[PDB]
RNA sequence: UGUCCUACGCCGGCAGGCGCGGGUAACCCGUUGAACCCCAUUCGUGAUGGGGAUCGGGGAUUGCAAUUAUUCCCC
């Protein structure tokens, strides 16, 4: 039904964000929005800040798609 | 980053309610009278992070930002950006946003009625 | 004006060019000038033995 | 089963509204069988078609 | 060695399926840069065998009105397409596109005939140009409505139905069309 | 080519050329 | 030798000439700077809060590229598409106040001044200052 | 010496043309490799990436481009630096590489040296 | 296509206003700097930043005259 997506960091969802998301082969917002329940929005930012951390491995940059993976 | 201690779900101005859990430039245009032009220059003029979610404003934020819709013609906001630019009764600029926005649209109803011009008259010959 | 032709026919707008394209068309070439045209490029009875009858 | 076999003559369109193709069709692994079939598309010479049940003729007037 | 996006190769590039080998044109004179060609494949019968794969999806992505013509964001599309499902499966993405067209194909189709009220169905082949025609329309229309209202994008849930079509899992909507219409036409004989 | 199309080509290669050939007051006085 | 502004990408030469015009600090801004539309098409403010920079910059670049440009010019430059309600779509021009103070400001700054023939043109010390900047850009991006 | 080419499309117009020189590609005055559509980059490309960077080392050009819209000028670009290297190494450089060169291109694309011509049909009352 | 098309300068945030030039025209608008498209930002499945109807206030413009909203602009 209606979606509630959070649209800021719990303790628990960042904590699960940070030591489940560097382990997915895959790294776009939006499966980390699905799979993580959370607005896209912070998706990408939470996105940009694994990769401002030096941990995530950006792929290709676009306005329209953003990829990302791990580093090994 | 993470959720402050003392984010509000919901806030309670103007006697109406708004939706914490969004940006603030919208969660402004959650109330009658404002949309986005006006939200967004009345953010400008409080100097407000537009960034920054409505949630976690402090009560000085919100006593401010409040202070400033309510009389923008004393920030610089222009006389032609306004809701109300000459009220017809007593010719002032003015802004009207959560209960005077009804209050002045039903007494303008009232007035088209009382004069029996066709406006008024077709208007409640609508119902 | 003497050929058969035109002796045999039934008797803004001249800026016109046709190029045509072979090599590549060598603008600088001395010999382009013949690649590039001027104007627009491109009843009786006959009788049982074959003659053809006048009237 | 699953069995391949490749067009040699067209015979023509057929169906009411000419949707279907008469063709004549040989098997590759025994290149001596010859069926006639019934094909939905644009059939050439040198098709080769997937029958799922290489026992029936089809047949239309 | 001619790759597509400057790092895809096709040289290792199998087809498996014997019914299609002239009808996937991707080898290396089919191998391009891009799918983007502005070629007249369309002037004369059976010249759309000669069309490189992936100009065939991204000719087939330009759909339902306001997509029509938009053809460089469908090239784009392809593009972040192949990267995704590289990254998702480890391999040469040209490869399972192959093979979900291969496994995408309906191999016994079923026509509607009839006289007067009576209206019926019978089973007939294919043609391999259909065979290939009908998965490409296939994949793009799973892909296509498959995305069309959520947070997923159009690449992502292209690579997604490329891979469910190509190893055949019954969750991709393309294999689930093709097994109703190979039923319809087991039924129909 | 054909009449309008060539007329562009042609207008373009002779300023072309110009600008490849490319790369103070009038004379108010007769005698210096 | 000398790299030019048509020499590189144009985006990052915009970008890096923003900057400069707002580390220099001295172009005239005008006072209603935060309350303005660019066009009458548009339907937000500019979402980049210092936008008159970004605007000065681009201006002067499209003055580089072309001269005799004047406030007409750069309204039928920076137009767009109005969507007329449910009516059909529009080209619409930009705002003229907006280029006039842009250039104004330019000239203010003396990067930018008049010709006996039209509008706007670019000054020399401006054009040393641009190209100045566009070899920047080329050190900053071509060289790493 | 130098030549000068055309190639075009729908409406639009490329204008080459090809002097000695060390291998700088000009299109409109701007660099080949800043043309703005990249998704087109390779496509702009082909030319220098069938041939080699070795057979541009000894020549530039100067495209002047006028008509059509986007990709309609990418592709008489391509054409026009096509043609242009053809038409050098036919004129001052000897004719074996320019055949070999010119089948490298028919067999890769037609409209390389050949014009599509297609262009928009006309409505009559 | 153009004796109403318009360059340019100044004022106003916008419609618009003032002045001064070109064009009876491949000569000036006009190298017709069009939109889709392309590149970055915000948005995140929400009748929501989609969608704009219908209204309230004010300004401007064409007309002898805009009321039953001529047309345009802002909220």
């Amino acid at each position: 039904d209606k979606l509630n997506n959070l649209v800021l960091f719990d303790k628990a969802t960042y904590d699960k964000l940070c030591k489940e998301v560097p382990n997915y082969k895959l790294i776009t917002p939006a499966v980390v929005s699905e799979r993580l329940k959370i607005r896209g929005s912070l998706a990408r930012a939470a996105l940009q800040e694994l990769l401002s951390k030096g941990l995530i491995k950006l792929v290709s940059k676009h306005r329209a798609q953003v990829i990302y993976t791990r580093n090994t | 980053l993470v959720i402050p201690e003392k984010f509000q779900h919901i806030l309670r101005v103007l006697n109406t309610n708004i939706d914490g859990r969004r940006k603030i430039a919208f969660a402004i245009t959650a109330i009658k009278g404002v949309g986005r032009r006006y939200a967004h220059v009345v953010l400008r003029k409080a100097d407000i992070d537009l960034t920054k979610r409505a949630g976690e404003l402090t009560e000085d934020e919100v006593e401010r930002v409040i202070t400033i819709m309510q009389n923008p013609r004393q920030y610089k906001i222009p006389d032609w950006f306004l809701n109300r630019q000459k009220d017809v009764k007593d010719g002032k600029y003015s802004q009207v946003l959560a209960n005077g926005l009804d209050n002045k649209l039903r007494e303008d109803l009232e007035r088209l009625k009382k004069i029996r011009a066709h406006r008024g008259l077709r208007h409640f010959w609508g119902l | 004006g003497d050929s058969i032709e035109e002796i045999l026919a039934d008797s803004r707008q001249r800026s016109r060019a046709w190029l045509k394209e072979d090599e590549p068309l060598n603008f600088l070439d001395p010999k382009v000038a013949q690649r590039v045209l001027a104007t627009q490029p491109g009843g009786f009875k006959v009788s049982a033995d074959g003659r053809l009858i006048i009237r | 089963p699953i069995k391949l076999a490749r067009v040699t003559k067209v015979l023509g369109r057929t169906g009411s509204q000419g949707q279907c193709t008469q063709v004549r069709v040989e098997f590759m692994d025994d290149t001596s069988r010859s069926i006639i079939r019934n094909v939905k598309g644009p059939v050439r010479e040198g098709d080769v078609l997937t029958l799922l049940e290489s026992e029936r003729e089809a047949r239309r007037l | 060695d001619i790759k597509l996006f400057g790092k895809w190769s096709t040289d290792d590039v199998q087809i498996n399926d014997i019914s299609l080998q002239d009808y996937i044109a991707v080898k290396e004179k089919y191998a391009k840069y891009l799918p983007h060609s502005a070629g007249r494949y369309a002037a004369k019968r059976f010249r759309k065998a000669q069309c490189p794969i992936v100009e065939r999806l991204t000719n087939s992505m330009m759909m339902h009105g306001r997509n029509n013509g938009k053809k460089l964001m469908t090239v784009r599309i392809v593009k972040h397409a192949f990267e995704i499902i590289h990254l998702l499966t480890g391999e040469n993405p040209l490869q399972v596109l192959v093979n979900a067209i291969i496994n995408s194909g309906p191999r016994e189709d079923s026509t509607r005939i009839g006289r007067a009220g009576t209206v019926r169905r019978q089973a007939v082949d294919v043609s391999p140009l259909r065979r290939v025609n009908q998965a490409i329309w296939l994949l793009c229309t799973g892909a296509r409505e498959a995305a069309f209202r959520n947070i997923k994008t159009i690449a992502e849930c292209l690579a997604d139905e490329l891979i469910n079509a190509a190893k055949g899992s019954s969750n991709s909507y393309a294999i689930k069309k093709k097994d109703e219409l190979e039923r319809v036409a087991k039924s129909n004989r | 080519v054909g009449p309008r199309l060539s007329r562009r080509i042609l207008q373009q290669a002779r300023q072309q050329q110009e600008e490849l050939e490319a790369e103070r007051e009038r004379t108010t006085r007769l005698g210096p | 030798p000398g790299v030019t502004v048509k020499d590189v990408n144009q985006q990052e030469f915009v970008r890096a000439l923003a900057a400069f015009l707002k580390k220099s600090g001295k172009l005239k801004v005008p006072e209603w700077v935060d309350t303005v539309k660019l066009a009458k098409h548009k339907e937000l403010a500019p979402y980049d809060e210092n936008w008159f920079y970004t605007r000065a910059a681009s201006t002067a670049r499209h003055l580089y590229l072309r001269g005799g440009a004047g406030v007409g010019s750069m309204t039928k430059i920076y137009g767009g598409r109005q969507r007329n309600g449910v009516m059909p779509s529009h080209f619409s021009r930009g705002s003229k106040s907006v280029a006039r103070r842009v250039l104004q400001a330019l000239e203010g700054l003396k990067m930018v001044e008049k010709d006996q023939d039209g509008g706007r043109k670019l000054t020399p010390q401006g054009q040393r200052d641009l190209d100045r900047i566009a070899g920047q850009v080329a050190a900053a991006n071509k060289k790493h | 010496q130098s030549v000068q080419v055309f190639g075009r499309k729908k409406t639009a117009t490329a204008v080459a043309h090809c002097k000695r020189g060390n291998g700088l590609i000009k299109v409109n005055g701007r660099p080949l490799e800043m043309i703005e559509p990249r998704t087109l980059q390779y496509k702009l490309l082909e030319p220098v990436l069938l041939l080699g960077k070795e057979r541009f080392a000894g020549v530039d050009i100067r495209v002047r481009v006028k008509g059509g819209g986007h990709v309609a000028q990418i592709y008489a670009i391509r054409q026009s630096i096509s043609k242009a290297l053809v038409a050098y190494y036919q004129k001052y450089v000897d004719e074996a590489s320019k055949k070999e060169i010119k089948d490298i291109l028919i067999q890769y694309d037609r409209t390389l040296l050949v014009a599509d011509p297609r262009r928009c049909e006309s409505k009559k009352f």
